[PDB]
């Protein structure tokens, strides 16, 4: 009952999913080698989340890994954790993407969905009540992104009535991952709008302060930030892992936070990080973590909410605690600083709780913040577009796979509107 | 049928606002805070 | 043959149920595993043929991850197997779809249950609904449920106890649309209904019970002191014992007014009971005072209609007529002049049952209030004003239009809130 | 005369009826008392019935072959009676349903002119060969008394 699939693709996603599920088997307390170790038997009731049962008491992912260059899905498969997947779902293809959002939407992809969607199907039945989809994306690259969106049109009509959830992680505005990446953002971007229920982002450049202020890091690896957006994926489903004064269903966070269809672009934090020497001094109280989640910090996305209205939000509180502090607190925040967020909203924020906190913790919370400064994150990219589509740079590799030239500017009417639907909604 | 050619052709507000009414400002309430300001927070 | 059905419908109704079906098992003997070591429990259990006391009651939502709970806990030795109804998905806080989508495929199977929940019942006094306006299953499953009981006997006594949303706590941000439905299904179908907030019950937890974390499972244990409170006559014997139909003709004078408060007293710590005496006298004082309520109603700015007050313990009927005497000569209070009387008034000798754990103290003393008044059109108000604040906008309404409802369905449910707020006003 | 929009992208051709117009030869006109806003037809195939601010016939009281001849309106608001080329009266309603009553051999041939009582408790018929009849009418009962007035030809008008 209330199954839920889970794909990854791209190099990030093949590698976000990494850890995902090494935090996720351990939460379970399930080993590598994929047999259920665990003391209670609040692991067992909700296991099949995620998992499936097999001969000889293994529980083998619901994960799909798809990749062009199987290269990085080698490390992966070799990795610690890299046991546990069924082989028959990496399905790959022997040639290179190469950055390029059409050969990895039209060319190349399209010879691959052939045979994911029996791998997307395999598993979905086997679902006795199947609650949606969740992928984890790289708005940069070909892959992620090309091959991401390709799957998700054949799964927006496939099952129009599940839900789809993307984790996809954005350029940065400081610094250019890629060179052709504005490209591959809008192409992308105008297959968000209208083929996903929500979507989370994420930029590398925030997961950088967060390690760089907060966690007060030294060498933060991708293998660490990594184990920072796995805190919020595993954050999101906890009411439907284990039980709470106050569960909240996957469903049930979308209707209580997009207002109007096109705006589920979302902005996450994490609650309590403290560096390894400060978590001597600061104590663990629901004002704790009300006021970090609350702060422009611990937003994992490179925009300023304090740029912007807070349409509505989220929190998703672990551990056994006081029902009412958390309630009182959420209040206190909105007729506190009543000047961020919008008035025809009276009250904007839900509040869940669960019994069950982090393996190795007693307090622990989660953010989803839908505010109308993502906007920015918006204008910064159709700026780079419109500089280099306007002398037509590095066009001749997309044209070069049969596209047209409309479905670019297409991508920036749409955007260029998404970017005026986050201002009549903030009257400032 | 009952010859009555005369009958052959047939020829024939705001909701309220009460006085209680009123939003709720954090005031008045024992539950919460008893102020509200900008950006404070 | 003094036998009644408890309902508990959505998460806060099975919430109550776990709080009230501890206190029956613990107020006659009950052991978790059915039997115990007549008519002191024929009101909600059975002996069946050899030994066991099964009760009878029926705990129905949607999401399992909370009914299982109840098939792990210590009570499930107790309930037959099949009175805990769950379903599959859930109504994701949308009022659509606990009517429309899901509703209208369990409620053929709870139907089931009751017909073979009333045959072995002889005399049944009422249906008691325990219910959580503000969510799908809440509004939805209970709006769809109550017509079908209503077509089916009619002549049986439905009370509501409804979780109404609070000003200030809202644990959701579209729980005023959902809340606004309810009505035009409760109110034509309801016989009376009983309102209790959230918010007015913690500070109640500040002053008295001086309990600084409260949680929803605190507050439950307060309900069940007033249902244990309300049905005592049917169970125990006393001095003017008070069945429902009597409670429920000299309460509601006309046919649209059924919407009333409640209040307990004394509520105090285990250790303040050692500075005070809690006479009769002082008990009813503490009633009408209005922090004592359980609403966040000011019964100061209305009238009363009538008044209800079941008293339990050493309490004789010359102090119950002395200190309903003093009252009416109180200058604070106001009642509306078609009513010179208001006080019907019922005694117990049977003193509330304290449960090992509780917040509360064991007194020999106690008063339950249950007050028709004409300042309930405040907390009905402010629903007016939010609904009319998001409305405008037509905000979620496209998950609402989704799930096989229209446009109409909100300005028709707009319009008998106001239908009903001037009915809390002809009677000036 | 109707309006038959076709479109070739689906194959879709779909009518509308604009406008209708009366046979031939109009008999008789008839206006029921009292009552400036509808009036009737007689025609030599049926009986139409068409109102004052707009063409917009009501309805067509259809007898297959034979012709009406003197369509009147019972008075004070009441029944259409309408003489054939058979030599039949025969009596219809505002719906006009079915033939409240057949009064047949009402002439040789050819009744021609057709009036009422203001009581509309008799009915006159003045047919082709030169003759006058009355016939008195109950409620449901028919009364077929033997007048018999003589006149000396076809009678026009009574
Ligand atoms: N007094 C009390 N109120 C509760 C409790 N649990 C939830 N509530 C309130 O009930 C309201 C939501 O009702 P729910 O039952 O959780 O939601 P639902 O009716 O099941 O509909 P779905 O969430 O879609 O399944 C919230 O406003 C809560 O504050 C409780 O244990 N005690
Ligand atoms: N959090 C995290 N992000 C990464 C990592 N590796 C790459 N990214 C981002 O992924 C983007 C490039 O997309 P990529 O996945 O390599 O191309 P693709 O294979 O076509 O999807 C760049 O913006 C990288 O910064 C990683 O290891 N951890
Ligand atoms: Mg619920």
């Amino acid at each position: 009952m209330r199954e839920i699939v889970h794909i990854q693709g791209g190099q990030c996603g093949n590698q976000i999913g990494a850890k995902f599920w090494e935090v996720v088997s351990d939460e379970h307390g399930i080993d590598p080698t994929g047999t259920y170790h665990g003391d209670s038997d609040l692991q067992l009731e909700r296991i099949n989340v995620y998992f499936n049962e097999a001969t000889g008491g293994r529980y083998v992912p619901r994960a799909i890994l798809m990749d062009l260059e199987p290269g990085t899905m080698d490390s992966v498969r070799s990795g610690p954790y890299g046991q546990i997947f069924r082989p028959d779902n990496f399905v790959f293809g022997q040639t290179g993407a190469g950055n390029n959002w059409a050969k990895g939407h039209y060319t190349e992809g399209a010879e691959l969905i052939d045979s994911v969607l029996d791998v997307v199907r395999k598993e979905a039945e086997s679902c006795d009540c199947l609650q949606g989809f969740q992928v984890c994306h790289s708005l940069g690259g070909g892959t992620g992104s090309g091959m991401g969106t390709l799957l998700i049109s054949k799964i927006r009509e496939e099952y129009p009535d599940r839900m789809m959830l993307t984790f996809s992680v954005v350029p940065s505005p400081k610094v250019s991952d890629t060179v052709v990446e504005p490209y591959n953002a809008t192409l992308s971007v105008h297959q968000l709008v209208e083929n996903a229920d929500e979507c989370m982002v994420l930029d590398n450049e925030a997961l950088y302060d967060i390690c760089f202020r907060t966690l007060k890091l030294t060498t933060p690896t991708f293998g660490d930030l990594n184990h920072l957006i796995s805190a919020v994926m595993s954050g999101i489903t906890c009411c439907l892992r284990f039980p709470g004064q106050l569960n909240a269903d996957l469903r049930k966070l979308a209707v209580n936070l997009i207002p109007f269809p096109r705006l589920h672009f979302f902005m996450v934090g994490f609650t309590p990080l403290t560096s390894r020497g400060s978590q001597q001094y600061r104590a663990l109280t629901v004002p704790e973590l009300t006021q970090q989640m609350w702060d422009a910090k611990n937003m994992m996305c490179a925009a300023d909410p304090r740029h912007g209205r807070y349409l509505t939000a989220s929190a998703l509180f672990r551990g056994r605690m006081s029902t009412k502090e958390v309630d009182e607190q959420m209040l206190n925040v909105q007729n506190k600083n009543s000047s961020y967020f919008v008035e025809w909203i009276p009250n904007n924020v839900k509040s869940s709780v669960c019994d069950i906190p982090p393996k190795g913790l007693k307090m622990s919370a989660t953010f989803i913040g839908n505010s109308t400064a993502i906007q920015e994150m918006f204008k910064r990219v159709s700026e780079q577009f419109t500089a280099m589509f306007r002398r037509k740079a590095f066009l001749h590799w997309y044209t070069g796979e049969g596209m047209d030239e409309m479905e670019f500017t297409e991508a920036e009417s749409n955007m260029n509107d998404l970017v005026s639907e986050y201002q009549q909604y903030q009257d400032a | 049928q009952e010859e009555s050619v005369y009958a052959l052709i047939p020829q024939p507000p705001a909701m309220h606002t009460s006085k209680f009414g009123g939003k709720t400002h954090p005031a008045q309430f024992d539950f919460g805070q008893n102020k509200v300001q900008p950006h404070a927070t | 043959m003094r036998e009644v059905i408890s309902i508990h419908i959505g998460q806060a109704g099975i919430q109550v149920g776990n709080a009230c079906w501890e206190l029956y098992c613990l107020e006659h003997g009950i052991q978790p595993d059915g039997q115990m070591p007549d008519d002191a429990f024929n009101t909600f259990f059975s002996e069946t043929g050899a030994g066991k006391h099964v009760p009878r009651c029926i705990f129905l939502d949607l999401e399992p991850t909370v009914v299982d709970e109840v098939r792990t806990g210590t009570y499930r030795q107790l309930f037959h197997p099949e009175q805990l109804i769950s379903g599959k998905e859930d109504a994701a806080n949308n009022f659509a779809r606990g009517h429309y989508t899901i509703g209208k495929e369990i409620v053929d199977l709870a139907l089931d249950r009751i017909r073979k929940l009333a045959d072995n019942c002889t005399g049944l006094q009422g249906f008691l609904v325990f219910n959580a306006v503000g969510g799908g299953t809440g509004s939805g499953l209970g709006s769809l449920l109550l017509e079908r009981l209503s077509v089916d006997y009619g002549k049986k006594s439905k009370l509501g106890f409804t979780v109404y949303p609070s000003p200030q706590v809202s644990t959701a941000v579209v729980e005023p649309y959902n809340s606004v439905l309810s009505t035009h299904s409760l109110l034509e179908h309801t016989d009376v209904a009983v309102m209790l907030d959230n918010e007015a019950i913690y500070d109640i937890c500040r002053r008295s019970l001086d309990i600084e974390r409260p949680t929803y499972t605190n507050l439950n244990r307060l309900i069940a002191q007033v249902i244990s409170s309300l049905t005592a006559s049917l169970r125990f014997d006393g001095a003017l014992n008070v069945d429902i139909t009597e409670f429920q003709t000299n309460l509601v004078p006309y046919p649209r007014i059924h919407f009333m408060l409640s209040s307990y007293a004394p509520i105090i710590s285990a250790e303040k009971a050692y500075h005070e005496q809690l006479s009769v006298a002082e008990i009813t004082n503490a009633a009408f005072e209005p922090a004592s309520m359980m609403v966040k109603c000011d019964p100061r700015h209305g009238k009363y209609m009538a008044c209800c007050l079941m008293y339990r313990g050493d309490v004789v009927p010359k102090d119950v007529n002395a200190s309903v005497a003093t009252i009416k000569t109180k200058r604070t209070i106001q009642f509306v002049d078609w009513c010179p009387t208001g006080f019907k008034c019922g005694i117990n000798y049977q003193p509330p049952t304290v449960v090992p754990g509780g917040d509360l103290a064991k007194v020999q003393r106690a008063v339950c209030m249950i007050s028709n008044s004409t300042a309930i059109g405040e907390i009905f108000s402010r629903l007016d004003h939010k609904f009319d604040l998001m409305y405008a906008k037509r905000a979620f309404v496209h998950w609402y239009v989704g799930e096989g409802m229209e446009e109409g369905e909100f300005s028709e449910a707009r319009e008998d809130l106001a239908a009903l707020e001037k009915d809390f006003e002809e009677v000036g | 005369i109707y309006k038959v929009t076709y479109e070739p992208a689906t194959s879709r051709l779909k009518e509308e009826l604009v406008q209708t117009a009366h046979n031939d030869k109009i008999n008789g006109m008839a206006f029921p008392n009292e009552y400036s806003e509808v009036f009737a037809t007689c025609g030599t195939g049926f009986i139409r019935l068409w109102h004052l601010t707009t063409c917009r016939e009501l309805l067509r009281i259809a007898v297959p072959n034979l012709e009406c001849f003197c369509i009147a309106f019972t008075t004070d608001g009441s029944a259409i009676l309408s003489g054939w080329s058979d030599g039949k009266i025969r009596a219809f309603g505002p719906q006009s349903g079915k033939i409240i009553f057949t009064i047949n051999d009402a002439h040789q041939k050819a009744v021609t002119a057709i009036a009422s009582t203001a009581d509309s408790s008799r009915i006159l018929s003045g047919g082709e060969e030169g003759m006058v009849r009355v016939w008195r009418i109950g409620r449901t009962s028919q009364t077929l008394e033997a007048s018999m007035k003589d006149h000396k030809g076809p009678v026009n008008c009574i």
